[PDB]
């Protein structure tokens, strides 16, 4: 159904023949970016739920995989799995807790 | 020495041609697809080829088939030993066996 990720398409009468009119998506302004299979925050490793951890050149986000849409790493979009000692290439960074600030205030 | 098979069917109009595509050029367009597959994944066959690191693209395979990324994360070493195992028995049964 074409070349990209297949959004519709649309069927035209030929002699002979049919003719098919493939809707995609393509990406097109891609941009270097720094990554980490995971996040060590308070001895415990955190996994990105759906996406991928990015970071610029001071704070570490959370991004989907097609789309630059950065998010400040959370509990909500975060999963614990294990220790630190485990994953290789595991960076050291603060992970959000929307529970303190409902708690405090 | 002999007569060949060849230069009989030569000689009596019969004639092979060769084809567009030297092996060079089916090899190097087999390692274009290898670079690619590795280094980007499935990002280059749907436009531009983004860089990805290994471990993370198989941590995207393994969340493909239904497991959770943490499993390549916590058992890396023991994946990687039974792939290079496996291509080494590819090359032992195709080093031993021509059926
Ligand atoms: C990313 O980095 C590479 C090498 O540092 C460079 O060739 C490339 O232009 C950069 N930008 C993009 C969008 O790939
Ligand atoms: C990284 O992003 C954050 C949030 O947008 C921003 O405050 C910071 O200045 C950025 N750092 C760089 C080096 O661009
Ligand atoms: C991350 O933090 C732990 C404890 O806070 C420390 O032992 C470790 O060296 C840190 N890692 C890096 C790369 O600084």
């Amino acid at each position: 159904c074409g070349k990209g990720y297949h959004l519709m398409s649309f069927p035209q009468s030929a002699p002979h023949g049919v003719v098919f009119l493939h809707v995609t998506y393509v990406p097109a302004q891609e941009k270097n970016f720094t990554t980490a299979p995971a996040i060590c925050h308070d001895g415990k490793a955190h996994f990105p739920r759906e996406g991928v951890f990015v970071s610029n050149g001071t704070h570490w986000f959370v991004t989907q995989r097609n789309f630059y849409e950065p998010q400040i790493i959370t509990t909500d979009n975060t999963f614990v799995s294990g220790n630190c000692d485990v994953v290789i290439g595991i960076v050291n960074n603060t992970v959000y807790d929307p529970l303190q600030p409902e708690l405090d205030s | 020495a002999a007569r060949d098979l060849i230069c009989a069917q030569k000689f009596n109009g019969l004639t092979v041609l060769p084809p567009l595509l030297t092996d060079e050029m089916i090899a190097q367009y087999t390692s274009a697809l290898l670079a690619g597959t590795i280094t980007s994944g499935w990002t280059f066959g749907a436009g531009a080829a983004l860089q990805i690191p290994f471990a993370m693209q198989m941590a995207y395979r393994f969340n493909g088939i239904g497991v959770t990324q943490n499993v390549l994360y916590e058992n890396q070493k023991l994946i990687a030993n039974q792939f290079n195992s496996a291509i080494g028995k590819i090359q032992d049964s195709l080093s031993s066996t021509a059926s």
